[PDB]
């Protein structure tokens, strides 16, 4: 014996409309959230504590309804190992592909949409990854090969890992064809930060689309089907040692924490993941810049201050730093200041897409209805990144 | 019958669009202004828990003299593609052109252009400017 | 690394019980008076499958209850063995025990063995006095 | 070809925990409507405009996880053909079963113990109910049988029929046996109402319950398990015609539909399904009776007038009916009258087991909270219906 | 009478979308250097559902493309068929064919006639250099 | 071993019952009374959406004397099976009893049963009585 338990077939029809009258219902409920903001916690303390209630039961019941359409991805890693098995033949390779964490599960959507992404990532670590049998005894390696595909859950999000023993991929000509390109490169950087410069667009492993790596496939279109999916992608290579490649999956889209924040009769939204913190500003620290931004002296480093109401031109304003407030926030290895005129705290509110009945700007990522009724705007991490650059 | 149009003021002109097309009509609310946007949108106002941005269609046909008052009245819309909303200095009165009441647009220069434009309204001697909010609202500029 | 050998133990419990509900449709159209060739078929292959299951995992009350139908149905698609009304309805009493003696792996316990040594008599008596 | 589609194997105890997290959100959105209603309409100006629109999607996902829990009837009918196509043969009778309604639904738990009830019911029709085909003919009618087995659908239940064209209950045999245990009985009883007398302790369609039927399940008990489910049964036979019974069964035991009566300060509330009507009797429609009581006349029927200040011992409240409301009720088929003080409205209240902490009490059958944080009683309707028996 | 049997159809699909899969599972971690009595089994029971379960529902592509593979799974389990780097690939690779095969009748479409005669005279070719 | 106890007032003398017993301690507010129960029962008080049941003990021990000041106080328990408070004149200390502290009570309790009695401590001139409140919110009355 082991276990015992029951279980029935449920048609995956029926489990899409699950998603779509609990999608909608947290949307409804998060209304609830908002109006009831309005109470004062002393004499209508029992609703305000009893509304969280309502909302924490619908965010934990929207997380099970997607367990529903999920399968275990035992069944994900039986088409790797017949490729490693069937390709190592062809090439001339002795590889053996080693599975860890098979209890992990993903959704059954993502799972038909991740077969071609990690496909992509095990041809490229037996074309490449891992060199010939003569060349790692060597080394000191043994003659057959080894690759790692290990996956485990994270919170609430799913992390896979396809990590190898070879080599891993190229040094030298990673930064010979980056270079050619025009990309910021350099032989300072290390392995960690040239693995890095493989996700730009026609960029893979080789100086061209190899057939052995996909056909019409390449590290630019992985990266592009991960952002469609809410995911993100990272990749720890080491010349040497192997080659890491890091997938994450969120379990849920739609509640994202983020710092309100207020500039003059506009309160925005700000991302909490790159919220790092605030303080006053002073004006022994601000300075000129180009481009009549400023700059803050943030522990022996000057951080670029964003205006978002020169960016935005917003009149009435405190144009003057002094009296306002500063955000800092950090995105892709490098920080970068946020003026604002006031503060609010963290709020969780359902994020909305603007296109719906107007569009999105690049300062813009997604809606959402605040406590009073008024309308708010998500302001993109990714672009304040480069806005200061540009500026 | 006739095809029936929602008219309305707008100062000194007047205009007329599909009265399928509105869904309600409420006063002036409070708005919220977007990020970097023309001057002829005032903002976005929740409705429902929806997003219902409002666009002032006298300021889009780029008026000499505008003005302001209390009394001033949105018309809810209920476009194939999206919900905006249009603001107007107030209701006329609900017709219903017919075949021969409904002749096609200026030929010489007008506010908007031809396409954004569905015909004329006659109705005595107040001649309507029927103006196509279907595919002026859901245009390239708006989107 | 692996699935755990409880879910090919619940699979196969929940894929026998739809063979088994799907299988004993099969006996309610086909009419005792004349049966189609072509629905005897499907209840060979049916019962069929569930017997590569039961004999694999250890299922010897299924296996061996399992095994006599096929035999039995083997006999009366290729021309060996006649069908009647009282023949219909001990498949229909088969089918029934089946059921209950694969509710027990379910709570993991042993089939009732009166009903096992009842049925099997049954399926094996038919083989030789039909002849 | 219309459409297809597929299923994924799922545990049934994660379908489960499904109907425990929808559960108290409809139970949580519940209670916070109530409290919205109450309170001032400004505060809650959209959010009792929202709470409309999640109340209905709060169900339609509550039925949409059930209706995926549940299964077709079919594979419940697919079990009665093996007993009646079986032992019609053996006990030498020709009967033929009929299938309505095969697209009916019914959840997993209900028939796991339904089964054997309606088993029990067609073993009983196949040996007293349906007469052999010679004694058939005698009486003009067909030789085969036609046993039907009839199911459809009914809003937020579902009902169950099981007709037959067998010889019909007995009524003198009935009367005579029910009378013997000590039940009331009276030949006003139509053939109809004389057939729900069949629910006796140990007896069931024949006085031979353990010598006949092999397993220990009769009427008495099959009866047992539709109460712990929460359905209902109903029995329309007739001697020399047929037999039916009806056999209802719940989905959803956690909202009762009730109005809430107020009889000074105190607050009670009253079940909808027996309320039949109300109005202000004056001095044109009110008589004595024997024993300091009074009756209601309705249409020429002079109704009890039961005092809902007497149970509960009420000061203060409306002992005149003039000056109070008069409520009429009904349980078990007779109606009687309440009197109370000032009503309210409909208000579909969440029900409260009150033997969590003590047990019940003789005049009521469960309790609520009311958006303020008052405890409602909710009054028994089977308890007043004994109390006019004793005036 | 009973139910509308094409629903059943589906649920072979999703059935063989399991036991293609498991039985690729078993083929993977099946070392060709030291092959295991125990996992060969495994590999049998699911090739036996889809071989007997397949033709119930008149599926006679899959059906016969599965039995010409169990009879080499037979043989092998039993220890009357050697195994090999070689051998072991082009179980796999089969199993790719029969996921062709099963995609035709869940688009109610016929599997293609140029691959079945190709994995037949595959399946066959290894017989003849076994036994 | 030693054990802690709650000690309060009811009267011209101090009860105590177990610490481990009691869940948390409450302001004295209106209760919905139930009719057809006990006397000594004054109502029910919901708290985390749970019916909790109010017992008041000035009223039973053979009492007469009652008193509803700004100090009466009601005390929230947590018997496993069952969640029933009481109402006390007021909390009066907190002590940490020993096997020293802990005597004895007589078999004649002063105003209750034979059963409803773990002990009395002792604390100088003060007699504290160690009522047994497990058994005494489920005697017959309170079933």
């Amino acid at each position: 014996r082991s276990n015992e338990s029951t279980s029935i077939r449920v048609a995956v029809e029926k489990v899409d409309q699950l998603i779509n009258l609990v999608g909608e219902l947290v949307i409804t409920q998060s209304m609830l959230a908002q109006r009831s903001s309005e109470l004062d916690p002393v004499n209508h303390g029992d609703l305000i504590t009893s509304m969280g209630q309502l909302q924490r039961n619908a965010r934990d019941l929207q997380e099970s309804v997607m367990s529903i359409r999920m399968m275990p991805m035992e069944y994900v890693f039986s088409r790797y190992p017949r490729l490693v098995r069937d390709l190592a033949g062809k090439l001339g390779k002795q590889v053996e592909l080693t599975l860890v964490g098979s209890s992990t599960e993903l959704d059954k959507s993502l799972i038909e949409r991740i077969i071609d992404p990690l496909t992509h990532l095990v041809r490229n670590s037996l074309d490449h990854g891992i060199e010939l049998p003569e060349k790692r005894l060597a080394a000191g390696k043994n003659s057959v090969g080894n690759l790692i595909l290990s996956a485990e859950h994270q919170g609430g999000n799913i992390c896979i890992e396809v990590t190898d023993d070879g080599a891993g991929l190229n040094r030298e000509r990673i930064l010979a064809k980056a270079a050619s390109q025009g990309l910021t490169v350099s032989e300072n950087m290390s392995d960690d930060e040239v693995a890095m410069l493989i996700f730009a667009p026609g960029f893979s492993t080789a100086e061209q689309v190899t057939d052995v790596s996909g056909r019409g496939v390449g590290m630019d279109v992985v990266k592009r089907n991960i952002q469609k999916m809410g995911g993100h992608v990272e990749i720890q290579s080491k010349q040497g040692t192997g080659t890491t490649i890091r997938i994450l999956l969120p379990l849920t889209l739609a509640i994202l924490d983020g710092m309100s924040v207020r500039v003059a009769d506009e309160v925005f939204i700000l991302p909490l993941n790159a919220v790092m913190e605030s303080l006053q500003p002073r004006e022994a620290d601000l300075h000129p810049l180009a481009g009549g931004e400023r700059v803050l002296e943030v522990r022996g480093e000057y951080l670029p201050i964003v205006e978002l109401w020169k960016v935005f031109n917003v009149a009435g304003a405190k144009t003057e730093a002094t009296q306002g407030i500063v955000v800092i926030l950090q995105s892709g290895g490098r920080r970068y200041a946020l003026l604002v005129d006031q503060l609010i705290g963290q709020h969780q509110v359902v994020v909305k897409n603007l296109e719906s009945n107007y569009r999105k700007v690049p300062g813009i990522s997604a809606a959402t209805i605040l406590g009073d009724g008024s309308v708010a705007l998500i302001v993109d991490v990714s672009a304040l990144q480069a806005i200061n650059r540009e500026q | 019958s006739g095809q029936e149009f929602l008219v309305f003021t707008l100062g000194d002109e007047e205009y007329g669009i599909d009265i399928l097309k509105v869904q309600e009509i409420r006063g002036y609310d409070q708005v919220t202004r977007i990020a970097n946007t023309p001057a002829f949108i005032k903002g976005v106002t929740n409705l429902r828990g929806v997003i219902v941005p409002i666009v002032d269609l006298r300021i889009k046909f780029s008026q000499v003299d505008v003005d302001y008052n209390d009394n001033t009245v949105v018309i809810v819309l209920n476009l194939g593609q999206r919900v905006v909303g249009i603001v107007v200095d107030g209701v006329s009165d609900v017709l219903s052109l017919t075949a021969e009441q409904i002749r096609p647009a200026p030929e010489f220069a007008v506010t908007l252009s031809t396409e954004y434009l569905t015909g004329l309204g006659a109705l005595g001697d107040r001649m309507l400017i029927l103006v196509n909010i279907e595919k002026l609202l859901n245009s390239e500029e708006m989107a | 690394m692996s699935m755990d050998i409880s879910d090919f133990y619940q699979t196969f419990f929940d894929e026998a019980d739809e063979l088994l509900a799907d299988m004993e449709q099969h006996l309610l159209v086909l009419q005792p008076e004349a049966p189609d060739a072509e629905q005897l078929n499907a209840i060979f292959r049916a019962a069929h499958s569930i017997k590569g299951g039961a004999g694999t995992f250890g299922f010897s009350v299924l296996q061996e209850t399992t095994h006599l139908m096929e035999n039995l149905l083997d006999e009366a698609r290729r021309g060996e063995m006649q069908l009647n009304t009282d023949i219909i309805n001990l498949f229909l009493e088969t089918k029934d025990i089946m059921q209950e003696q694969l509710d027990a792996y379910k709570q993991s316990q042993e089939p009732d063995a009166a009903s096992f040594d009842y049925i099997c008599q049954a399926l094996r008596q038919l083989a030789l006095e039909a002849k």
